[PDB]
RNA sequence: AGCUGUCAACCGAGCGUUGAUCCGAGGAUGUCCGAAUGGGGAAACCCGGCACGAGUGAUGUCGUGUCACCAGGCGCUGAAUAUAUAGGCGUCUGGGGGGAACGCGGGGAAGUGAAACAUCUCAGUACCCGUAGGAAGAGAAAACAAAAUGUGAUUCCGUGAGUAGUGGCGAGCGAAAGCGGAGGAUGGCUAAACCGUAUGCAUGUGAUACCGGGUAGGGGUUGUGUGUGCGGGGUUGUGGGACCUAUCUUUCCGGCUCUACCUGGCUGGAGGGCAGUGAGAAAAUGUUGUGGUUAGCGGAAAUGGCUUGGGAUGGCCUGCCGUAGACGGUGAGAGCCCGGUACGUGAAAACCCGACGUCUGUCUUGAUGGUGUUCCCGAGUAGCAGCGGGCCCGUGGAAUCUGCUGUGAAUCUGCCGGGACCACCCGGUAAGCCUGAAUACUUCCCAGUGACCGAUAGCGGAUUAGUACCGUGAGGGAAU
RNA sequence: GAGUGAGAAUGCAGGCAUGAGUAGCGAUUAGGCAAGUGAGAACCUUGCCCGCCGAAAGACCAAGGGUUCCUGGGCCAGGCCAGUCCGCCCAGGGUGAGUCGGGACCUAAGGCGAGGCCGACAGGCGUAGUCGAUGGACAACGGGUUGAUAUUCCCGUACC
RNA sequence: GCGAAUUCGGUGAUCCUAUGCUGCCGAGAAAAGCCUCUAGCGAGGACAUACACGGCCCGUACCCCAAACCAACACAGGUG
C-alpha cells in the first residue's frame, strides 16, 4: 500500500514509526487468521513486504546509497 | 633427531642390498648433534639440533 | 537497522477446547518464537497488552510425523506459552472467545 | 498481457497497460551448524565477558558490535641476573578449510609374470604425504658433436627402434645422438675486483684527513683497521671485467665537494630520446572502440481447391517464398499454421579485451687503442673415498647425474665435460636468480553432434535415488 | 557396419507351476450365557458367572522407542481366521515446575589439550587448562481437578 | 449435595537412629560446598520487621519383563 518512492520521502524517524505501525498491523492480522475471522488473506503478504521495504530504505541510508 | 634446525637437512631413503641382492628399504639419517648454541657474545644458551655439517661450517656458536 | 518489537515473539493464539477452558480462568495460551524464554515473554505480553502478568509457563512440542506416498514428513515443532494474568486485570479481547 | 514455483488440483483471497508474472545485471537482508574462531558440546544446542543502546521500581530480560590459536611487522617492558635474553603486555597484517581432473616434490605394496621361487617382473603402478597454478615443471650451455669452416635455451609431437644394448643373457626390459615438425624471447637480471656513502664493532688525539696534481693558503682529528647495508662499476668464453695509461669525438643551466686555478667526481633542474605493468621496476587514473560476455527483438511465402478421415500435416491438382527445404510443435509425412531458421539488429549496468593519454620509470660521452709474475670472476663448493638411488646400463672395465657419512682444492698456466684411465685436441665456463609461447586436464557454464542406448537397455538413479532398505560403523544399495 | 541367433553355465531378472487346498495358524490360564451394536459377530460393547497371575501376568521408573497417548471417524492393505475391534489407516487435540530429573555447581576413570617435548612428512605423547556421572553439594508436602498433564494446573500449608 | 465413629491393645520389618557401634585385614575417590584465619578491600555498614517484586534453559504425552525396547515376525529368548 506504500511504494518505495513515497518511503524515500520520509525522515529517518518517520520510517521507524511506520515500521512499528506495520509490525502491529501484522500482529493483529496473525491473530485474526488464527481466530479464522480474516477474509483477505493477501493482506498478510502485503504487510510483510511493506516491512521489508522500510528496512531496505533504512539500510540504504546508512550505507550512504541515498 | 633426523632433521637439522638450521639447514633443514633431512634423511635420505634408499636400499640395503643383500649378498643375494635382496633390496630392503632403509634410511640415511643426517648426523645431527645436540648443541647448546648461543646468539650473541656471552649470552644465554639454547639447545638446538644442528647437523655436524653446520657445526663444522661455524653456523652454530658456543660460550 | 534492527527494530525489535515485543510482537515479534508472540506469533499466534492457541485455539482449542483446553485453551478456552483456561481463558475462563483468565489464562491465555500463545504460540511463541522457539528461542524465547519465560522472562522475555512476560515482558513482551505486559508491554503489548498493557496488563500485569502473574506467571508464564512454557512447553516445547515436537512436530508430528505424517506419511505420504513420497514418504515420511515432519511438521514444525513449536513452543507454547501459558500466560496467567494477574487477578484484577482486564481480559484480553483477541482470542475470539 | 496475463499472473500468485512445482508434485497438484481443490477451495480461499488478490494483484497487472499508472507495465504485473517472467528474463539479465548490480545491491540489501542472509537464524543455527560447519575451518568454526568468546567458552563448552553428543554438528545444527548449551553458557558467558566487555562496549554502546533499549527495557524494568530494581533484579531478571532484549538489540547491535566485539572477544580463538598460530606466524610475521611495529611499540612498551626485560625474570632467575649484571650485560642482557626467554617471556609478558599492546596493536596491525596474514594464515587455517573445501574442490572432478591435470602439475611438481617426497614415501611406496601385493595379487600377478617367470608354468615353482628369492635376483628380476608387476611398477615407481595402487595407495599415501607435502604443495601448487590456470596450467605446472623445465629453460638461456661448466650442452651436444667429431675434426664437418658443424649445431646453438627449454618444453612437446613424429622418427631413429622393439634397434644399440640391457637381462637368474631367464621371464623380460629398452635408450640417445641425428633428422622432420609445433613455438617464437639464439630472452633477461644479479655475486665479486674497484670507487662513493651510511652505520655497527675495535682503536687513535698523533701522523692522518679534507677528489687529484703543481701549489699557495687554511682547517685541526674530521682519522685508522674490519664487518654490514644502500648507490656507481661489472655481466663474459675468440676469455671477460676491474685497475692502470695514450687518442679522437662530444646539449643547456645550475649546485656541491675548505680557498682560489686547473681538474676529477657526485648530484638537482630544463631540451630531447627509449621503455612500462611483463621475465626484463611499482601502484595507480581519465577518455575512447558497432570490440567481446551476461537479457533479447525483427524476420519471406497457401484460411488454396477436390478426395479420405474424428482430425490432413495423407493422396490428387494448382500457386507462392527461398541469403530461409536446420530441428521441433500443431488432432496422421508442413519451406508457406506455430516456436523458429537464413539474415539482420540491440545494452542502462557490471565484467573482459584493447587503443589513447595522463602517470611511473630509465637514459643522455661516447668511441678508440696500448699495458701487466696486478686484482676479480658464486667454498665446506668442486674433487676424492664409503654405502645407496637413478641412468639402455641388475656393480659391471662403469663414465655422466644424485642422497647420506667422512675428507677436502684451485680464480684462467684455473676448473669441468667429450663412457674406466692418461696424454693431446675440441666444447663449455659449475657451486646466484627470473622467464611468455608450443604441451596436460574439465567439478562447472554455453552451443552442438552420433551407421550411440531406448525402460532387465542407457548413469546405481527417465519414477521422492545415493532415496527406500541393509549394517554398530566404514560401507552396501534397489524397484516403479 | 554389428551389443547378429541360447536349452542347458547348482547362470541373472520378472512372471508362474509342482508339492496342496497339504503342513502350520507360536505355549505350559478357559471360557460360557444373556442383551446390544451392525450388511455381516466364537473373537467388538455391556451385564451376570467361570477360570488364571498375585516377589506378578499388579504398581512406578531409567535405557530405548517416537505420537504408539486422548476424542471423532474409518474398515479392499496389515492382524497367521473373521472383525463393527486394534498397538493398523485418517483428521483434530493433548506434555504447564524457583523445589521433581539434568544444565547454568563439583569433581572420578577417561577424553581433548594453549604453549611444549618427541617424530623424515603423516603424526605420538603430554603440562597449564578444559570437559566428563555411575558419585559429592543443593529449596515441597498433602488434597482436588481434564477425554488426554500434574510434587508442574488449582486449593491448603511450606521452604530456598 | 449431605456425611457417623475415629478409642485402646497386639504383632512387627530387608525401613529409620546408622556416614552409628563392635570386630577384622585385603586397610577402604576427588573437587566443589560449608566453617575459620589472616592478606587485602573499606565510609559507610550490620541486623530485624512490613510491603512490593525477579526466579532462566532442557525433559515431562504414552509403552517400559513388553505385540510400543534388543530379537527380520503382534517371535515360549533377552532387559538395570
Ligand atoms: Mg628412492
Ligand atoms: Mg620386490
Ligand atoms: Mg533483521
Ligand atoms: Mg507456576
Ligand atoms: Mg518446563
Ligand atoms: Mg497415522
Ligand atoms: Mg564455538
Ligand atoms: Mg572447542
Ligand atoms: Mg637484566
Ligand atoms: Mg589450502
Ligand atoms: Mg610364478
Ligand atoms: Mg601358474
Ligand atoms: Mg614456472
Ligand atoms: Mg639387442
Ligand atoms: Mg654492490
Ligand atoms: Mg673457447
Ligand atoms: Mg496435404
Ligand atoms: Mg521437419
Ligand atoms: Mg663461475
Ligand atoms: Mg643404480
Ligand atoms: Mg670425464
Ligand atoms: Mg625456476
Ligand atoms: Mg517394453
Ligand atoms: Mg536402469
Ligand atoms: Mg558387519
Ligand atoms: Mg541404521
Ligand atoms: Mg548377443
Ligand atoms: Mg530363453
Ligand atoms: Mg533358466
Ligand atoms: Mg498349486
Ligand atoms: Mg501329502
Ligand atoms: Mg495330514
Ligand atoms: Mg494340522
Ligand atoms: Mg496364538
Ligand atoms: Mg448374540
Ligand atoms: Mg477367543
Ligand atoms: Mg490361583
Ligand atoms: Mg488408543
Ligand atoms: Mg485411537
Ligand atoms: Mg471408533
Ligand atoms: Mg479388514
Ligand atoms: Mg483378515
Ligand atoms: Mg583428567
Ligand atoms: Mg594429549
Ligand atoms: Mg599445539
Ligand atoms: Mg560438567
Ligand atoms: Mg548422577
Ligand atoms: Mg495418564
Ligand atoms: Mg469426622
Ligand atoms: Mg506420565
Ligand atoms: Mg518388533
Ligand atoms: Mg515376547
Ligand atoms: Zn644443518
Amino acid at each position: 500500500g506504500t511504494t518505495p518512492g513515497e518511503l524515500r520521502e520520509l525522515t529517518d524517524d518517520e520510517l521507524k514509526d511506520k515500521l512499528r505501525e506495520s509490525k502491529e498491523e501484522l500482529f493483529n492480522l496473525r491473530f485474526q487468521m488464527a481466530t479464522g475471522q480474516l477474509s483477505n488473506n493477501r493482506r498478510l503478504r502485503t504487510v510483510r513486504q511493506e516491512i521489508a521495504r522500510v528496512y531496505t530504505v533504512l539500510r540504504e541510508r546508512e550505507l550512504g546509497l541515498a | 633427531a633426523a632433521v637439522c634446525d638450521i639447514c633443514g637437512k633431512g634423511p635420505g631413503f634408499g636400499k640395503s642390498v643383500s649378498h643375494s641382492h635382496r633390496r630392503t628399504s632403509r634410511r640415511w639419517n643426517p648426523n645431527i648433534q645436540p648443541v647448546r648454541a648461543v646468539t650473541r657474545p656471552g649470552g644465554n644458551k639454547q639447545r638446538i639440533n644442528a647437523c655436524t655439517s653446520c657445526i663444522k661450517a661455524g653456523k652454530v656458536s658456543r660460550a | 537497522a534492527t527494530i525489535t518489537d515485543p510482537r515479534d515473539i508472540i506469533l499466534a493464539p492457541v485455539i482449542s477446547e483446553k485453551s478456552y477452558g483456561l481463558i475462563e480462568d483468565n489464562v491465555y495460551t500463545f504460540v511463541v518464537h522457539p528461542d524465547s524464554n519465560k522472562t522475555q515473554i512476560k515482558i513482551a505480553i505486559e508491554k503489548i497488552f498493557d496488563v500485569k502478568v502473574d506467571s508464564v509457563n512454557t512447553a516445547n512440542r515436537q512436530g508430528k510425523r505424517k506419511r505420504t506416498r513420497t514418504g515420511f514428513g515432519k511438521r514444525k515443532s513449536t513452543k507454547r506459552a501459558i500466560v496467567k494474568l494477574a487477578a484484577g486485570s482486564k481480559p484480553i479481547d483477541l482470542f475470539g472467545a
